[PDB]
RNA sequence: AUAUUGGCGAGAGACCGAUAGCGAACAAGUACAGUGAUGGAAAGAUGAAAAGAACUUUGAAAAGAGAGUGAAAAAGUACGUGAAAUUGUUGAAAGGGAAGGGCAUUUGAUCAGACAUGG
RNA sequence: GUCGAAUUUGGGUAUAGGGGCGAAAGACUAAUCGAACCAUCUAGUAGCUGGUUCCUGCCGAAGUUUCCCUCAGGAUAGCAG
RNA sequence: AGAACUGGCGAUGCGGGAUGAACCGAACGUAGAGUUAAGGUGCCGGAAUACACGCUCAUCAGACACCACAAAAGGUGUUAG
RNA sequence: GCCCUGAAAAUGGAUGGCGCUCAAGCGUGUUACCUAUACUCUACCGUCAGGGUUGAUAUGAUGCCCUGACGAGUAGGCAGGCGUGGAGGUCAGUGACGAAGCCUAGACCGUAAGGUCGGGUCGAACGGCCUCUAGUGCAGAUCUUGGUGGUAGUAGCAAAUAUUCAAAUGAGAACUUUGAAGACUGAAGUGGGGAAAGGUUCCACGUCAACAGCAGUUGGACGUGGGUUAGUCGAUCCUAAGA
RNA sequence: GUGAACAGCCUCUAGUUGAUAGAAUAAUGUAGAUAAGGGAAGUCGGCAAAAUAGAUCCGUAACUUCGGGAUAAGGAUUGGC
RNA sequence: AGAACUGGUACGGACAAGGGGAAUCUGACUGUCUAAUUAAAACAUAGCAUUGCGAUGGUCAGAAAGUGAUGUUGACGCAAU
RNA sequence: CUAUCUAGCGAAACCACAGCCAAGGGAACGGGCUUGGCAGAAUCAGCGGGGAAAGAGACCCUGUUGAGCUUGACUCUAGU
RNA sequence: GCGUUGGAUUGUUCACCCACUAAUAGGGAACGUGAGCUGGGUUUAGACCGUCGUGAGACAGGUUAGUUUUACCCUACUGAU
RNA sequence: UUGGCGGAAAGGCCUUGGGUGCUUGCUGGCGAAUUGCAAUGUCAUUUUGCGUGGGGAUAAAUCAUUUGUAUACGACUUAGA
């Protein structure tokens, strides 16, 4: 409970979290925005093709030195990637959402991802051994993910 | 403080930027001066380079040690099947340069050309020039008006022609289309000659002839991202150089505190547009002809195609231009063959040539025979056959 | 009668308030390091009370969504309050080789002081 | 390089800091050697380098004199409050 | 590099000299209105492409104190004597 | 006199720039005009000086009031104030009907240090005035401790010849187990044992949260148990340099 | 097994097949190779690299402490049956 | 050891495996050292020479001693260069 | 074999603020100032011109600061 | 506008001689150019001399051996979207 | 609406014929206030969405796959109903 800013009808909306998740915060971030606002099924069908290297995830912020792909053209972009570990987690949360939305008798076909935000969990710390007797950190940058799916308005 | 010894810089600063050409069909940036006192004819030709071979001929160069002597020369054979007119374009002189005023196309546009306007031809409805063809229905008017527009204004007239690439070994179906300046008399005669050729055909023998010096415009064979050594002919560093020696040592003095536009750097080699001039024509072959590669000296029925086919290209079933020496571009690549911007009254340029022999052994190895006949006559009979 | 930063038993302070006060308010001369002599940390706070979340449901599980407990979960054994750096999301805005500042006003947003005169 | 000897090596044993050990390099003496390591005297002294934490109001300088093992410093007189 | 008297800069913003510790003008509470300084008034740029008499043509003109240099020596260029 | 020659330097460039030729250049003269924190008049802040006034005469005598002049400032001196922990005194001060704290391009007061209020959050204490007191105010010290960034999903994860097919198990298999194939160490071994050293790492079963810089169902990991049998192997006895 | 051989190379018993992985094959690298003609002209300097190399038989200079120098140098031979 | 025959004249066919020569400076030689920038021509050495000492002694040790090294020794020795 | 592009994994150096030039003056070699040239999102592989790039001057001098060493320097001492 | 060289000796800059040549001009760019090389000389510590000094040691005097680190950032430049 | 003319960016210009509104060329009949003595009183044309009614037309590009005239990655050149 207590998500980030949400400007949605809570009764047309079901939601899902995922905390202390060991995925790249940067990478997860990039894929979460990649579906931010999609119709749930479009989202699910696209995140599947990303696992297929059939489509891709546009890298927009955390993205320098990343290679370029023809698959970015779709989104008017040039650097993009196929971050499996993140697609996968984002799917598990997408699937949990759809689940809870069903137990709410929310119509499957009106559902779109109205909110989705990922930010940083506490660092998990490991050592690396550097030349000349030295030691440096070798850290995980884990993730918190939280999305909401919502029933689209009819006019 | 002043370089210790003097040497000339590596490379030509006139040929920058060493980037990859904007297109694979190299632009023609000048045509010959129009003499409006002589018949209308094309000023350049399209064509596909096929390969090279060797010639033997007597030299006609009085005062040379090889005057009245045999010489062997390399030649390249560019495959030039007749082109087809499908449009004219009129240009008007403005104080901002030549401007295309209008363009009129032919009633009927072939599939080869039509394809040039499509990326995905196969899965398209091929609606290319469908509505434009309807302009011909109103007995004249639409088309006629614009022809008249060109006659009235328009300081120079160009024709749109395109290659019949199907008459050519190439896998590519899509045809190459280009503008060509009409250099025969009168702006009016030009557009009329143009109209009287719509959908029809022009061939090289109406453009070029024996011993004619022609220039060659083509994009240069690609080589990808080159180091500084081969890209610029830079001296190699000594074997003891830490972290590499195919570099240049001093990319610059301390001041200007900037690497300068003029020092040698690694990057693209090849795929550069090049207008190479002054290649004398040694043969204007006919396609129907079965003695392409024959001579009034060597009188056997053989086609210009060597035994085994032109390597990485195939056979020469059409007319061809045979030019002395070599030429920008690799095999299969589209080449514009432009005639000269000046009247070279040289001596080299004036020499009329007669070939004595044309090579036709396999270029796919150390070819030992000219014809299937000759190979059989020499080898006798084999375990296979008869 | 005099001395007493040790020992035992006590009574106090215009002392410090968890980076302070003894090194240690905690299984601290501990964990750890060093052949050794020696060196030597960090670390306190759910709630009045575990009432520490039955049960349902999605998941391989961890958990999540409901439900439930409680004065409050905007207290869930990561637990009082929960600042800043830095971060995600939402919303407004600006951006031809930095950004930020000063005087002035346009536009936009926001906020005001008014109070009492016959029906 | 040398490779059957002034050979290489295990364990044991001896030598300990102005001391050891050195086929001699100021070498080696536990990643420490032209004097090891540990704790104490010790918050060693520094005319030298660096920092020195709120606002407003008033007045407002000196790099000159004399003496100094004095010359990157003091005392003295001046300027200042 | 070192003295003399004074004025400055240092410790000081402001107007001018494009720029700039030191030059010129002028020293400073918060403001309004007027007038000026030194310096400017084709356009950048507030302010006469103002008035007046001459001089100057440079295939290396010239254009403002401190100040961002120029000489011995020459010209049948042109002006006045 | 002006003009010309004498007059040669290194990135591309400087009457400040454009550009200017009866000048927008050089010499001289005459008007007009632009503009400083300076000058003139005026309001207000403050500082200094001079003066009036508690005669009964409500709330400031260190007060009210009148008049004139003045205002640069480092190092530095003095003054008047702002804020903090704790102390005596007093408002019979605020407070679970919400203290302190925190957040807030909301509001008001002060030239300022600062003060006051609203809203949100919060949950047990705390403040004004007169005095007392000091371990009393930070941007700097390659300051101390802790926490966090850009760098950056980047450097990189390339020595030691080399892996492949299938099946089983499993939520999940490039990495586990069995099967097959291809190869390696090639007895100076990647084989079989020991000595210093370690101390349970051995074996079984279960098991993957952390750890094995990919992964994991695997492990020298985690959890639970099990295991080391002597008259003859050693120590033990002896003497060695030495102690 | 080859061979002088506990060398190198291949094998048997035994033990491994473990050192992130996939797709490409730009530059520049690190490591391994080769180059027509010339032959140290490169460079402080033949640094690096290249040439020689086992064995049998032949042959072998100055100098010398008579021991050496010396595999001096220089030659020919080498499979299989 | 010899001979005959045979092959794209090849045969230590992989593997394994010295380049040689003429000199100058210098150290005799094998040996040694600056662990982690100097392996040398530096240190050592055999060889040569010099010095001290017959024990109530030479050289050295210790705060002192009924203390100790050489010394289980004696000039063909111990000590010092 | 790398570099490269992908999945997983994931550091460090350094950081006043930053990052286009020419000339000027200027602490006499500016990314910032003045006057000009100019100047268009977001980026990939390379590169060694510049950032007087990065990591309490050992040279030199000054200090009434040392230490290792030498000696008919000053003042001493075990020993003899 | 365009060229301005190949070599013997030296770390050399400079110099000198051979040789070719149209010509073998002179300078700048942090005495251009070391995260570009190289490391021959100067410029630590090893060592050999000569001169000097009683000695420790000293001598732009000779001699020999002596570790050349980082770019993945910004900009510039090369190329690429 | 009849004829022409204009390509430098013609995108406008001349011309024929009538139709229709006005006509201040001239002569009449009405209206205007109280918007209170100025403040606020002509609406210009850009874009973009929607609302109607008429005319009109009925595609490609990209990912994926493929070629190798191309290529570090994007990109480039091919081919696929
Ligand atoms: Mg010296």
């Amino acid at each position: 409970a207590r998500y980030g800013a949400t400007s949605t009808n809570p009764a047309k909306s079901a939601s899902a979290r995922g905390s202390y998740l060991r995925v790249s915060f940067k990478n997860t971030r990039e894929t979460a925005q990649a579906i931010n606002g999609w119709e749930l099924t479009k989202a699910q069908k696209y995140l599947e093709q990303v696992l297929d290297h059939q489509r891709a995830i546009p890298f927009r912020r955390f993205n320098s030195s990343i290679g370029r792909t023809a698959q970015g053209k779709e989104f008017g972009v040039t650097k993009a990637r196929w971050p499996a570990k993140s697609v996968k987690f984002v799917q598990g949360l997408l699937q949990n959402a759809a689940a809870n939305a069903e137990a709410k008798g929310l119509d499957a076909t009106k559902l779109y991802v109205s909110h989705i935000q990922v930010n940083q969990a506490p660092k998990q710390r490991r050592r690396t051994y550097r030349a000349h007797g030295r030691i440096n950190k070798y850290e995980s940058s884990p993730s918190h993910i939280e999305l909401v799916v919502t029933e689209k308005e009819e006019a | 403080s002043h370089r210790k010894y003097e040497a000339p810089r590596h490379g030509h600063l006139g040929f920058l930027p060493r980037k990859r050409a904007a297109s694979i069909r190299a632009r023609v940036k000048a045509f010959p001066k129009d003499d409006r006192s002589k018949p209308v004819a094309l000023t350049s030709f399209l064509g596909y380079k096929a390969g090279m071979t060797t010639i033997v001929r007597d030299l006609d160069r009085p005062g040379s040690k090889f005057h009245k002597r045999e010489v062997v020369e390399a030649v390249t054979v560019v495959d030039t099947p007749p082109v087809v007119v499908v449009g004219v374009v009129g240009y008007v002189e403005t104080p901002r340069g030549l401007r295309s005023l209008t363009t009129v196309w032919a009633e009927h546009l072939s599939d080869e050309v039509k394809r040039r306007f499509y990326k995905n031809w196969y899965k398209s409805k091929k609606k290319a020039f469908t509505k434009y063809s309807a302009k011909y229905a109103q007995d004249g008017a639409g088309i006629e008006r614009e022809l008249a527009r060109i006659k009235k204004y328009a300081s120079v007239v160009r024709v749109l022609v395109h290659t019949q690439i199907r008459k050519t070994p190439l896998a590519q179906k899509k045809a190459h289309l280009a503008e060509i300046q009409l250099n025969g008399g009168s702006i009016s005669e030009k557009v009329d000659w143009a109209r009287e050729h719509f959908e029809k055909t022009v061939a090289v023998d109406s453009v070029f002839e024996q011993n004619e010096m022609i220039d060659a415009i083509a994009v240069t064979k690609g080589h990808g991202f080159e180091g500084v050594t081969h890209r610029w002919g830079t001296k190699k560093l000594p074997r003891k150089t830490h972290r590499g020696l195919r570099k240049v040592a001093c990319i610059g003095a301390w001041h200007p505190a900037h690497v300068m536009w003029s020092v040698a750097r690694a990057g693209q080699r090849g795929y550069h547009s090049r207008t190479s001039i002054n290649h004398k024509i040694y043969r204007v072959g006919k396609g129907d002809d079965e003695a392409n590669g024959a001579t009034s000296f060597d009188r056997t029925k053989k086609t210009i195609t060597p035994m085994g086919g032109f390597v990485h290209y195939g056979e020469i079933k059409n007319d061809f231009i045979m030019v002395k020496g070599c030429i920008p571009g690799n095999r299969k690549r589209i080449v514009t063959l432009r005639k000269s911007l000046y009247t070279n009254t040289s001596r080299k340029a004036l020499e009329e040539v007669s070939l004595k022999w044309i090579d036709t052994a396999s270029k796919f190895g150390k070819g030992r025979f000219q014809t299937p006949a000759e190979k059989h006559a020499f080898m006798g009979t084999l375990k296979k056959d008869l």
